[PDB]
């Protein structure tokens, strides 16, 4: 079960500005009504982030292999749960170990073993009209998984998978770092109402997890979900509809920031001490 | 976390921050900012047979040193010369892993040693291990010596209005002294005020 | 090897000091450097060895 998709149109890349996005709590200490200076791997203010989409009607299923230089800020604007996870590694071809974080329609799965990934890994939801339901059908990521070292599976649930038609209602932001064999993930979810072009504002990402994976990471790739129904004839490689989602990628560098904690202990503003002379 | 393995007797000195050698270069690297202990003991009575014990392996060739706490379990043919090997293991192309030969009549420097490396952090986040120490009751509104999750001090404890996020245990002021703490049994926040004044 | 009372001293010059070749055929029970870090020995260049 591993296909090379087609019926995809050509386009050059798109870029966008990050308006003071991508700040996280740098420790686990409580601070209140203070300005704290901190040096760490941050996403510089007003950075040039890359923009990827997937709207059909034009088809655009972007999931190329991107570098993972020193850490990654990843943002996703969606309404119908299209981005499902990522794969991280160096060669991604079963000669080396790789990490997979994925969200099935029922569990979250984290696995750090030897995968043989495809050229076009994805998941796939099928839509029936006779039966009133969107259901999870395909999981086409890897061929083999031999010498696993780390494994975690969350408690079972069930997502919605239902395709909406409004505007982007959910923003999800992640920061991925990889130091001393620890893969650290910071995360924040926010309710929005938007049409494109990742918004402005300020929200600080809170620590999500530290995985002790101990592997080398230099590249990564995003896992998207597909849509198949009675209107997608194809065979299995041309009969698919994309959906609607967008995601943005930027890279962290070592900077000094000045964070502001209000009286309740929340970071509400920051200054990038190397953006301008004013800062 | 506890990391466990078995090495030769001569290489136990290489399990330390800032060391060189094949174990520290290609197999197991410790960070320079290391916190925790290294424990090692002789196990010649369990890991050696009279014909030899070739179950324990080690990596002998690599293109670059490892990063701290990184693990490489690949078995590609190492090209040491100036020719592609196409994975056939010929001349100037070696198999990366070799085997320890543990016989009970080896010198002490060639006998197997079992190594456990315990790694942890101290006094910043919520902890769950603790020691054998026993707890007491909570005395508020008085000058007491206190020991909260290993953090010692002196002062007056009072009920607080600060509200910590679930991943927080201590609170610090601008002078970086601990002025708030979450009680590890009742999960209530307390303020710590010094005792001398005036 | 020599006796400790009449120890031997040898001059070394004009050669690359790639000590990784000692990994297969040698195992040392004591190795300690003074004035330099073992992790820096591969980047340096040595005088009067
Ligand atoms: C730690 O143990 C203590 C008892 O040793 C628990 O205290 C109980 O808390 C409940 C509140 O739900 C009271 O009704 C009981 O009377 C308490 N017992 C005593 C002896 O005071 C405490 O709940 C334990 N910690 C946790 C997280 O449950
Ligand atoms: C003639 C001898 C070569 C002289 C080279 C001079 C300087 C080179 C510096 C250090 C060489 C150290 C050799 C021991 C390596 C042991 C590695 C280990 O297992 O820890
Ligand atoms: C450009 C490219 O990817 N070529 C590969 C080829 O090297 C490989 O042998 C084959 C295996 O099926 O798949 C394809
Ligand atoms: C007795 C013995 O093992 N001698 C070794 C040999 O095995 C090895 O092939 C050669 C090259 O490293 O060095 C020597
Ligand atoms: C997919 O395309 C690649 C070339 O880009 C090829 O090597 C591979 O064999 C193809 N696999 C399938 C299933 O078509
Ligand atoms: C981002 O970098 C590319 C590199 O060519 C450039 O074309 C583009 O204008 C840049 N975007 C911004 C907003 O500066
Ligand atoms: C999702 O994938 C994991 C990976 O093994 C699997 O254990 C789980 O059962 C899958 N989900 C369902 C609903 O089976
Ligand atoms: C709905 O019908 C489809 C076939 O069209 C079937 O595959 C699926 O299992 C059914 N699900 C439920 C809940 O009936
Ligand atoms: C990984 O798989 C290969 C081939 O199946 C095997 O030789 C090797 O021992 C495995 N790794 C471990 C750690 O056992
Ligand atoms: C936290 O402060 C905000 C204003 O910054 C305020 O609206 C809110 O009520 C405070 N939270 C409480 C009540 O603790
Ligand atoms: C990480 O993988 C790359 C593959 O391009 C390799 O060159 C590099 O040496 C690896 N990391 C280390 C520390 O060797």
């Amino acid at each position: 079960q591993c296909v090379n998709l087609t019926t995809r149109t050509q386009l050059p890349p798109a870029y966008t500005n990050s308006f003071t996005r991508g700040v996280y709590y740098p420790d686990k200490v409580f601070r209140s009504s203070v300005l704290h200076s901190t040096q760490d791997l941050f996403l510089p203010f007003f950075s040039n982030v890359t923009w990827f989409h997937a709207i059909h009607v034009t088809k655009r299923f972007d999931n190329p292999v991107l570098p993972f230089n020193d850490g990654v800020y990843f943002a996703s604007t969606e309404k119908s749960n299209i981005i499902r996870g990522w794969i991280f590694g160096t060669t991604l071809d079963s000669k080396t170990q790789s990490l997979l974080i994925v969200n099935n329609a029922t569990n979250v799965v984290i696995k750090v073993c030897e995968f043989q990934f495809c050229n076009d890994p994805f998941l796939g939801v099928y839509y029936h009209k006779n039966n009133k339901s969107w259901m999870e059908s395909e999981f086409r990521v890897y061929s083999s998984a031999n010498n696993c070292t780390f494994e975690y599976v969350s408690q079972p649930f069930l997502m919605d998978l239902e395709g909406k038609q409004g505007n982007f209602k959910n923003l999800r932001e992640f920061v991925f770092k990889n130091i001393d064999g620890y893969f650290k993930i910071y995360s924040k979810h926010t309710p929005i109402n938007l049409v494109r072009d990742l918004p402005q504002g300020f929200s600080a990402l809170e620590p999500l997890v530290d995985l002790p994976i101990g592997i080398n990471i230099t590249r990564f790739q995003t896992l998207l979900a597909l849509h198949r129904s009675y209107l997608t004839p194809g065979d299995s490689s041309s009969g698919w509809t994309a959906g609607a989602a967008a995601y943005y990628v930027g890279y962290l560098q070592p900077r000094t920031f000045l964070l502001k904690y209000n009286e309740n202990g929340t970071i509400t503003d920051a200054v990038d001490c190397a953006l301008d002379p004013l800062s | 976390y506890a990391d466990s393995f078995v090495i030769r007797g001569d290489e136990v000195r290489q399990i330390a921050p800032g060391q060189t050698g094949k174990i520290a270069d290609y197999n197991y690297k410790l960070p320079d900012d290391f916190t925790g202990c290294v424990i090692a003991w002789n196990s010649n009575n369990l890991d050696s047979k009279v014909g030899g014990n070739y179950n324990y392996l080690y990596r002998l060739f690599r293109k670059s040193n490892l990063k701290p706490f990184e693990r490489d379990i690949s078995t590609e043919i190492y090209q040491a010369g100036s020719t592609p090997c196409n994975g056939v293991e010929g001349f100037n192309c070696y198999f990366p892993l070799q085997s320890y030969g543990f016989q009970p009549t080896n010198g002490v420097g060639y006998q197997p040693y079992r190594v456990v490396v315990l790694s942890f952090e101290l006094l910043h986040a919520p902890a769950t291990v603790c020691g054998p120490k026993k707890s007491t009751n909570l005395v508020k509104n008085k000058c007491v010596n206190f020991n909260f999750n290993g953090l010692t001090g002196t002062g007056v404890l009072t009920e607080s209005n600060k509200k910590f996020l679930p991943f927080q245990q201590f609170g610090r002021d601008i002078a970086d002294t601990t002025d708030a703490v979450r009680d590890p049994q009742t999960l209530e926040i307390l303020d710590i005020t010094p005792c001398s004044f005036g | 090897f020599a006796s400790v009372y009449a120890w031997n001293r040898k001059r070394i010059s004009n050669c690359v000091a790639d000590y990784s070749v000692l990994y297969n055929s040698a195992s040392f029970s004591t190795f300690k450097c003074y004035g330099v870090s073992p992790t820096k020995l591969n980047d340096l260049c040595f005088t009067n060895v």
